[PDB]
DNA sequence: CGACG
DNA sequence: CGTCG
């Protein structure tokens, strides 16, 4: 279960979301961490944002980071094992557990790499294109077009829900479906070893492929230790 | 239609009508899985007099203050209409003259929201009677009421009612089987959109609660057979004389006829209720005030293939006063054969008891309604197929006309009559010996309409044993 | 929900 | 359309 998390973590979506301490807008592209609450207006919660600092600076007693954080083990694993230390700021299986957790950061660092070149060389469209090159569904944002360009290269290309044949993606602990069962529902389907294909480059993006040096370094999505 | 006060132009404007349609769109929106219990009310206001427009808006949770609104004066009514048509789609998905309404996820749902010197020469206890079955101010109480909790945005229309009522059939028979836990997600969604309740910031429940649908289920069809009853209620339009006592008398197409209180059969009839009355588990008192021998037209000689059967019996049949018009009109029914059966204790049918406390206490006679309806009737129950343990069933046995629900507490079988060869229980309480069983009392039930035959209606006062009546009874 | 770039 | 309130 989500269970809201109202601790939020993740990069500036726009430059427009102004800090409800020092009221400074939150540049573009830089970390931000914001806690959800139930707006007076509609229904629906809504995201009060502050500086990095500033959300520290407003006392908060987060044990957890990972757990109680929506969107934490999508970030950079700079900036995470930064969160880590600034939240409270065996004999064999020890040597196991670090090991795994480094092979966790080399897919971080990986992943971002990617995504560095990826937005360098293409444009937005020609990501569109790609994800619709493979069954997938195209989502609505850079930020999120760019997740899901990743996800399908690296871990291959998603295919339908075996339910309701909606596209699922990669949250925080598992693969949930964002497709709709019927009009009324969502479907929650939740799995961590989904059924894929193999990415795949069209000769338009050859050249290109190559200008990313497509390594093609086949493995599998880690998931939360936790549990 | 109405004017929500928000805009506050209820004593200044009113909404608007055009070609039959009515601009007065009440879209509702639940997701369980998220908690989402959001509403939508949209209105085009046009000024009493003047020719000026309003768009209103108004959005937010349920019952709550958590929402918003928003009055935007209009240049002309086409622009407005304009504006407002644009704003349905927006977020209902469907245009405003879309026959077939289709949903789509993520988008919201419309709700039907319902609006809008003679003199008799009758036998007086007949005519008090009339007044109460065709009380259309206990009519009005019923269904014009506020009550927010119940229709946190109107009261709505028949056909909402009917088609929650159908959802919640699927409800019960997913309860039964071991449905899919998404299957009993999207039946709590549809049936809380269709219905609103205000469930504050609470998420909304699912309907696992197999106890909380059969009270649901109760509700609506409360409800239902209001309207119905209210429905019967109008209709005239002619033979203007002898007042309307007449009219709605006339309207049930039976012959009623006050028994004289003094008369034998009504001594019988009052040692019936004196010794079935089981003050235990009713804390109330029961007074006969009149008795009805009723004769409805039609039902006597469908009756009559079953007046030889032997095992006939008078029985107590009770629901609520409002019902007994259309009870009268059309005689007892059985549930619909679409209306689900595992809520029925035994399946659908014409249900009895032989102890008066167990019927009446479907009356629902409230402490401000301390008159009470109840029916006596001579079902031929030929031959009873007794059942301890609740049972849900369809196939009457071979040789069997009724099912029997055994309870430890019978009327004394000693003390019995044959009235008109009809045998009549008027025993007190007995312990019947009956062991591992469910019941309380008996339950009396047949499944062919015409085995019955109503008999006696009695007027019965619920003398609640209350401070007043505990004054009463020590002095 | 609406409001704005 | 895609953010933020
Ligand atoms: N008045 C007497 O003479 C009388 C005497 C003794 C026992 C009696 N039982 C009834 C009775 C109960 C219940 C019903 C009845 O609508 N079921 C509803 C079950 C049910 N769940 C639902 C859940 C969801 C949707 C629809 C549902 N219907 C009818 C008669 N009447 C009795
Ligand atoms: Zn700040
Ligand atoms: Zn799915």
């Amino acid at each position: 279960e989500s269970s809201d998390k109202l601790y939020r973590v993740e990069y500036a979506k726009s430059g427009r979301a102004s800090c409800k301490k020092c009221s400074e807008s939150i540049p573009k592209d830089s970390l931000r961490m914001a806690i959800m609450v139930q707006s007076p207006m509609f229904d629906g919660k809504v995201p009060h944002w502050y500086h990095f600092s500033c959300f520290w600076k407003v006392g908060h007693s987060i044990r957890h980071p990972d757990v109680e954080v929506d969107g934490f083990s999508e970030l950079r694993w700079d900036d995470q094992q930064k969160v880590k230390k600034t939240a409270e700021a065996s004999k064999k299986e020890k040597d196991k557990d670090s090991k795994l957790e480094k092979a966790l950061k080399a897919q971080n660092d990986l992943i971002w790499n990617i995504k560095d070149e990826l937005k360098k060389v293409c444009s937005t469209n020609d990501l569109k294109e790609l994800l619709i090159f493979n069954k997938q569904q195209v989502p609505s944002g850079e930020s999120a077009i760019l997740d899901r360009v990743a996800d399908g290269m690296v871990f291959g290309a998603l295919l339908p829900c075996e339910e309701c044949s909606g596209q699922l993606v990669f949250k925080s602990d598992a693969y949930y479906c964002t497709g709709d069962v019927t009009a009324w529902t969502k479907c929650m389907v939740k799995t961590q070893t989904p059924n894929r294909k193999e990415w795949v480059t069209p000769k338009e993006f050859r050249e290109i492929s190559y200008l990313k040096k497509l390594k093609v370094k086949k493995q599998d999505r880690i998931f939360p230790p936790e549990t | 239609a109405a004017v929500d006060p928000d805009s506050g132009l209820e004593h200044s404007a009113h909404v608007l009508e055009k070609g039959g349609k009515v601009f007065s769109a009440t879209l509702g929106l639940v997701d369980i899985v998220k908690g989402t219990n959001s509403y939508y009310k949209l209105q085009l206001l046009e000024d009493d007099k003047e020719n000026r427009y309003w768009i209103f808006r108004s959005w937010g949770r349920v019952g709550t203050v958590i929402g918003s609104n928003k009055l935007e004066q209009m240049p002309s009514k086409e622009d407005a209409i304009e504006h407002f048509m644009k704003l349905y789609e927006e977020k209902t998905g469907n245009a405003w003259h879309s026959k077939n309404f289709t949903k789509y996820p993520k988008k919201f749902y419309p709700l039907e929201i319902d609006y809008g010197g003679t003199k008799s020469k009758l036998p007086k206890p007949v005519q008090d009677l009339i007044k109460m079955i065709f009380d259309v101010e206990s009519m009005k109480k019923a269904m014009y009421e506020i009550d927010l909790q119940k229709m946190p945005l109107g009261k709505l229309s028949k056909r909402q009612i009917q088609a929650a009522y159908s959802i919640l059939s699927e409800v019960q028979q997913a309860v039964s089987q071991g449905s899919s836990d998404s299957q009993i997600l999207d039946l709590s969604n549809r049936f809380y959109t269709l219905i609103p309740h205000d469930f504050g910031m609470k998420k909304p429940p699912l309907l696992n609660n197999a106890d909380s649908v059969q009270a649901k289920a109760e509700m609506l069809d409360n409800l239902l057979d209001i309207e119905v009853a209210y429905s019967l209620l109008r209709g005239g339009s002619d033979d203007s004389s002898k007042d309307p006592i007449d009219v709605n008398y006339e309207k049930l197409k039976t012959d009623i006829k006050v028994v004289d209180r003094d008369s034998e059969e009504a001594e019988i009839i009052r040692k019936y209720v004196k010794n079935t009355h089981a003050t235990t588990h009713n804390a109330y008192d029961l007074e006969v005030i009149d008795i009805f021998k009723i004769e409805r037209e039609g039902e006597c000689q469908r009756y009559k293939p079953f007046k030889q059967l032997h095992n006939r019996r008078l029985l107590w049949h009770g629901s609520r006063t409002t019902n007994f018009a259309g009870i009268l009109s059309q005689g007892l029914r059985i549930a619909p054969p679409e209306a689900p059966v595992t809520g029925y204790m035994f399946g659908k049918g014409i249900y009895f008891a032989d102890m008066v406390s167990k019927s009446a206490n479907y009356c629902h006679t409230s402490q401000g309604d301390p008159i009470g309806l109840i029916l006596l009737g001579e079902v031929a129950l030929g031959n009873m197929y007794e059942l301890k343990h609740a049972s849900h069933i369809s196939k009457l046995p071979k040789g069997k006309h009724s099912v029997k629900g055994l309870g430890k507490t019978t009327p004394d079988p000693s003390a019995n009559i044959s009235l008109d060869g009809v045998d009549v229980p008027l025993g007190t309480g007995i312990s019947s010996g009956v062991n591992d069983t469910s019941l309380l009392y008996n339950e009396y039930i047949v499944y062919d309409i015409a085995q019955v035959n109503l008999k006696y209606l009695l007027k019965l006062k619920f003398n609640f044993k209350t401070s007043l009546w505990l004054e009463h009874h020590h002095h």
